[PDB]
RNA sequence: GACCGAUAGUGAACCAGUACCGUGAGGGAAAGGUGAAAAGCACCCCGGAAGGGGAGUGAAAGAGAUCCUGAAACCGUGUGCCUACAAGUAGUCAGAGCCCGUUAACGGGUGAUGGCGUGCCUUUUGUAGAAUGAACCGGCGAGUUACGAUCUCGUGCAAGGUU
RNA sequence: UAUCCUUGGGAGUCAGACUGCGAGUGAUAAGAUCCGUAGUCGAAAGGGAAACAGCCCAGACCGCCAGCUAAGGUCCCAAAGU
RNA sequence: AACAGUGGUAGGAGAGCGUUCUAAGGGCUGUGAAGCCAGACCGGAAGGACUGGUGGAGCGCUUAGAAGUGAGAAUGCCGGUA
C-alpha cells in the first residue's frame, strides 16, 4: 500500500470531513471523477493528495493504477491560529483559524 | 512572603466582583506571580547537652571498642620521610582493610601530611576526638602517649 | 443452585367459559395463569405463562347495583374534557373490552406485562377460531 | 444422590461431584465423612425425619483456599463518613465418592 | 434564548445525521470517455449532444 | 526542601477511573463524576447483597406453592405438617427440586397429608 | 548550603524594566532542551508552491528545525456484542444468548428481561428543592517560625542542678 | 448489677425540632407561642404507615443461593388462608 | 482458652501508608535507570509488586533524622480545550 499526507492545509476539519465521506472505499478511477464535479472548497485540496498517492504507488512500489482502491481516508486537526475581531463596546472577540491534516492510503484490490 | 514580592500594591482590575471573585492584590498566595505562605526562614539548629552527658557519651563509645576488639594501641608511630607509600604498608602490616582513625599525642606533622590522601583514614589529635568520629570509623589506632593524655581529662 | 428457564418453555392453550362468573373473580385466576404462577418452573423474568381463550364474554355478571353506577372513564391528553360510559351499555356493546380492561390492571407494568398480555383472546359467543392449536378445558378455583 | 447438612446450610450432592463448602479443619489429601445425611434419594428413597440412620457420605479434600476479593465501601451523604474494607472468605473444595446409604 | 446546560456528546452526533452531502448525478461522456454531469457540457472536450461547442 | 508533588495524584486518580469502565458517557472519562458513581456503586452493592438473600427465598416459596397445589394442598398446610408434625427438616431451597425430581417431591407431600389426616 | 530547578528561584536563565497600557506620575508580562559530532536530507517522483513517498547520513528520521520524554480534556478511523412499542441520578443484584482465551482464577467483553434506587460539597432544627458553588482537564493553592508561660513522657545528676 | 469520687491535660456546645401526657397564652384558631415530664430525630441505617426528619417495630464488624420471629399482613399487582 | 463487645456528627485518644532531601552498609542498571501506557496479581485500608510495549541515563532497599509532606470544591489564579 501507498499513502500521502497533506499536513496543515488551511481549511477547518469539520468542513473537509464532509467530502471525505463520499470517496471512502471507492476505486481511484471514480473517486477522481467524484471530486472534479463536487462544488465544495475542500475537493481541489483532497484531489491533489489523492493523485499524489497513486503516483507514489505506481513509481515506488510498481503497482498499476487500474487495480487500486481507497483503503483509508481521514482528516485529523492541526494547530490553530488565534486572531482578534473587534466588537461593540470593546468586547474584542477571538477568531479561530483552524487547520487540518489530510491523509489518504491507497492499496491493491 | 506576600509583602516582599515585587509590585502588587493596588486593587487588581478596578475592584470588580462582577462575574469573577473579589481579589485584592496580584501577589496573593493563590495567584501565580507569587506570595509564599509559610515556607522556610533562616535559622540555627544547634543545642547543648549537659556537661556530664558530654563525658558519658565519649566513655560509652570508647569502652564499646575494647569489647568488639577494634582497638589497636601502638607504641610510638614515628615517620621521617612523610610518604603515602609507606603509611599504606604500616596499615597493611596491622591488617586495617577498612576505615580507620589515628589519634596522636599532639600534632605530629609527618604522619598527618602522609595518610591524607588515603580515602578511609582520618588523623586527629588527642583532644580532638568526639562521638560522631569515633563511631564512624570502625577501628581506632591510638598511641602509648595518647592514652595517658585521654585518661587525665576523662 | 436454582434453575432458571430460557428458550425451554412449553406453552399450552386453555379455554375458560365466562358463563356465570363474577367480573373480578375470573380476572384474578386468568391474570395468575398468564403470568405463570401455576408452574414449578416459574422464573420472574422470562414469561412462563400459558395462552387463554375466553368464550361467552357477554354473559358475565356483576353483583349489586354495579350495572348502572360503575362508570368507565376515558380521557385524552389535554383536550379539555373526558368521556363516560355506563357498565350496562358497556356489557351489551363492548363486552370484550370490559374483560380486557379488568385483566390489564391485574398484570404487572413494564415490557413483560405488555408482552404477556398478548396471550389473552376474548370472544363474545361460543365459537373461537383456534382449532389447530388444540386447546384444553380449564376449570376455575384450582 | 443425597442431601447433606455441613456448613450451616444444606447441599444436594451426588457421587463424583466437586463442591465448595465452608472451611473444614482438615488439610489436603484427608478424607472427611458427613454424618447428617437426611433424605438419601434416587431409587431407594429414604425420607429420614432428621438423619436417615447409619448413612454417611465420604469425600476427600482437594483444596483449601480463599475466594475472590470483595470491597465494601459504605459512605454517608453530607456527614463526611466513609469506610473502605476488603474481604476474601475462605473455603474448602472437596470431591465426592461412595454415598453409602 | 440562553441554553440551560451544555449539549451532550451523543445529542450532537444524532443531530448531524441529516447533514451529509450526496454524490452528484454524473454519467459518462460519449466522446472522450470522462465523467460529466447530466444535461451539461463536458468540461474536457467541450461537446454536448454529439456536436462541439468550441 | 521543596516537595513539589509529582506522580501520586495521577496514580490515585487512574485507579478510580479504571474502576469505572463500562459507564455511560462522561462517567468513564472524567474524574469527578466517576468518583461519585463509584461511591454510589459501593453503597448499592452492600444493600443488594442483603436483598439477594431476601429475594431468593421468595423465589423458592413461589415454586413450592405451585408444586404443592398440584397434589391437594397449599404451602401453608404443607409446611405445617412437613416441618412441624412429621418432623422432617428439608428447607425451602432443597425442597424446591420439585423442578427436577417431581416424583420424589410427592413422597414428601404424601408424608405430610398423613399428619393433617 | 539535609536552598530553587523553568507556574519554582529575582519582575527578568531567552536582546527585561523590554513588548504592551496610560496625557502623566506610574503599572508591567509571555518565552529553556536536535544530535557525540551538521554528518542539518545529493539525486528521483506527485505538486504553482507548501507538504509528502523513496534513496542517503546516523546508534536512532516514530531525533528533520517550538527538532529529549511526551499524560488528560478534546477530535477521529476501523472493528466484537447490543439497539427503531420505548417513561430511565443512568448504577447495583438476578440472568439467557453471542464473542474471546488470562498474573488459571468458583476466567474476560457485551448485555434482551426482572427487583431496588430523589448527584457531590456547604449551611441549617430540617433539603431532591424555584437555597449556595462548580463548563471540562492539568499545574499551583491554607495551624508554620522566633521568644516567653504551663503540663505529660525520656535521659543525666540529685538536697544540688546548671553556666 | 459495675458504676462512683478527687486531682491534672485537651475540647466542643449556649436561637434546637416534633409526638404523647399535665398548664397558661390565642378565638382553650395555624404545622402559632411559652413552661413541666418521657421519647425519637439532631448524630440512626433496616421492616410497616402508597409516597413521609420527629408516628409503630427494632439498633448495620464483615461473608452465606440457611432457619425462627416483631409491627403489619395472606384475591391479582406483591411473599403468605379465595 | 473462655466470655463479653464492635451505628455515629462536633470532639478526645491510639496505630499506620505514601512524597522530597541528608547520614551509615549493601547493590541495581547501556545484556537498558527514572518517567509514560496496558493487564484477569497481593494486602483489613491508605497502598505494593510482576510481565509486555515506549524511553535512552540514572535509581531504589534497611535503620534513623529534617519538612515548601498528600487537593474535588475558595462567583480561587495560570494554561489548554469544548
Amino acid at each position: 500500500q501507498a499513502k500521502a499526507v497533506a499536513r496543515t492545509v488551511r481549511i477547518a476539519p469539520r468542513k473537509a470531513r464532509l467530502v471525505m465521506d463520499l470517496i471512502r472505499g471507492k476505486q481511484v478511477g471514480e473517486a477522481v471523477s467524484i471530486l472534479n464535479l463536487t462544488p465544495r472548497a475542500a475537493s481541489p485540496i483532497i484531489e491533489k493528495v489523492l493523485k499524489s498517492a497513486i503516483a507514489n504507488a505506481e513509481h515506488n512500489y510498481e503497482m498499476d493504477a487500474n487495480n487500486l482502491v481507497i483503503s483509508q481516508a481521514f482528516v485529523d486537526e492541526g494547530p490553530t491560529l488565534k486572531r482578534f475581531r473587534p466588537r461593540a463596546m470593546g468586547r474584542a472577540s477571538q477568531i479561530n483559524k483552524r487547520t487540518s491534516h489530510i491523509t489518504i492510503v491507497v492499496s491493491e484490490k | 512572603n506576600r509583602s516582599e514580592v515585587r509590585g502588587g500594591g493596588r486593587k487588581p482590575w478596578r475592584q470588580k466582583g462582577t462575574g469573577r471573585a473579589r481579589q485584592g492584590s496580584i501577589r496573593s498566595p493563590q495567584w501565580r506571580g507569587g506570595g509564599v505562605v509559610f515556607g522556610p526562614t533562616p535559622r540555627s539548629y544547634s543545642y547543648k547537652l549537659p556537661k556530664k552527658v558530654r563525658r558519658l557519651a565519649i566513655k560509652s563509645v570508647l569502652s564499646s571498642k575494647v569489647i568488639d576488639n577494634n582497638i589497636i594501641v601502638l607504641e610510638d608511630l614515628t615517620l621521617d620521610t612523610a610518604k603515602t607509600k609507606e603509611m599504606a604498608a604500616i596499615l597493611k602490616g596491622l591488617s586495617v582493610e577498612k576505615k580507620a582513625l589515628i589519634v596522636t599525642a599532639d600534632a605530629n606533622e609527618a604522619v598527618a601530611l602522609s595518610a591524607r590522601n588515603i580515602p578511609g583514614v582520618t588523623v586527629v589529635e588527642a583532644n580532638g576526638i568526639n562521638v560522631l568520629d569515633v563511631v564512624n570509623h570502625e577501628k581506632l589506632l591510638i598511641t602509648k602517649a595518647a592514652v595517658e593524655k585521654v585518661e587525665e581529662v576523662l | 443452585t436454582p434453575m432458571a428457564n430460557a428458550s425451554t418453555i412449553e406453552r399450552k392453550w386453555l379455554v375458560v367459559d365466562a358463563a356465570g362468573k363474577t367480573l373480578g373473580r375470573l380476572s384474578s385466576e386468568v391474570a395468575a395463569i398468564l403470568r405463570g404462577k401455576h408452574k414449578p418452573t416459574y422464573t420472574p423474568h422470562v414469561d412462563t405463562g400459558d395462552h387463554v381463550i375466553i368464550i361467552n364474554a357477554e354473559k358475565i355478571e356483576l353483583t349489586g347495583k354495579k350495572l348502572t353506577d360503575k362508570i368507565y372513564y376515558r380521557h385524552t391528553q389535554h383536550p379539555g374534557g373526558l368521556k363516560s360510559r355506563t357498565a350496562l351499555e358497556m356489557r351489551t356493546n363492548y363486552p370484550e373490552k370490559m374483560l380486557e380492561l379488568a385483566i390489564k390492571g391485574m398484570l404487572p407494568k413494564g415490557s413483560l406485562g405488555r408482552q404477556m398480555f398478548k396471550k389473552l383472546n376474548v370472544y363474545r359467543g361460543s365459537e373461537h377460531p383456534h382449532e389447530a392449536q388444540k386447546p384444553e378445558v380449564y376449570e376455575l378455583r384450582g | 444422590y443425597a442431601i447433606i447438612k455441613t456448613g450451616g446450610k444444606q447441599i444436594k450432592v451426588e457421587e463424583g461431584q466437586t463442591v465448595y463448602i465452608e472451611k473444614l479443619a482438615a488439610e489436603a489429601g484427608e478424607t472427611v465423612t458427613f454424618e447428617d445425611v437426611l433424605f438419601v434419594g434416587g431409587d431407594n428413597v429414604k425420607v429420614g425425619n432428621p438423619t436417615v440412620e447409619g448413612a454417611t457420605v465420604t469425600a476427600k479434600v482437594e483444596k483449601q483456599g480463599r475466594a475472590k476479593k470483595i470491597t465494601v465501601h459504605r459512605y454517608k451523604p453530607k456527614k463526611n463518613v466513609a469506610k473502605k474494607q476488603g474481604h476474601r472468605q475462605p473455603y474448602t473444595k472437596v470431591t465426592i465418592e461412595k454415598i453409602n446409604a | 434564548a440562553v441554553p440551560f446546560r451544555r449539549t451532550s456528546k451523543m445529542k450532537k452526533r444524532l443531530r448531524r445525521t441529516h447533514f451529509k452531502l450526496n454524490v452528484p448525478g454524473m454519467t459518462e461522456c460519449p466522446s472522450c470517455g470522462e465523467m460529466k454531469l447530466s444535461h451539461r457540457v463536458c468540461k474536457a472536450c467541450g461537446s454536448y449532444n454529439g456536436k462541439d461547442i468550441n | 526542601p521543596r516537595v513539589k508533588g509529582g506522580t501520586v495524584t495521577r496514580k490515585r486518580r487512574k485507579k478510580v477511573l479504571k474502576l469505572a469502565k463500562g459507564y455511560f458517557g462522561s462517567k468513564h472519562t472524567l474524574y469527578k463524576v466517576a468518583n461519585q458513581q463509584v461511591m454510589k456503586s459501593g453503597n448499592y452493592a452492600f444493600r443488594d447483597r442483603r436483598q439477594k438473600k431476601r429475594d431468593f427465598r421468595k423465589l423458592w416459596i413461589t415454586r413450592i406453592n405451585a408444586a404443592a397445589r398440584m397434589n391437594g394442598l397449599s404451602y401453608s398446610r404443607l409446611m405445617h405438617g412437613l416441618k412441624l408434625s412429621g418432623i422432617e427438616v428439608n428447607r425451602k431451597m432443597l425442597a424446591d427440586l420439585a423442578v427436577n425430581d417431581l416424583t420424589a417431591f410427592n413422597q414428601l407431600a404424601d408424608a405430610a397429608k398423613a399428619q393433617l389426616n
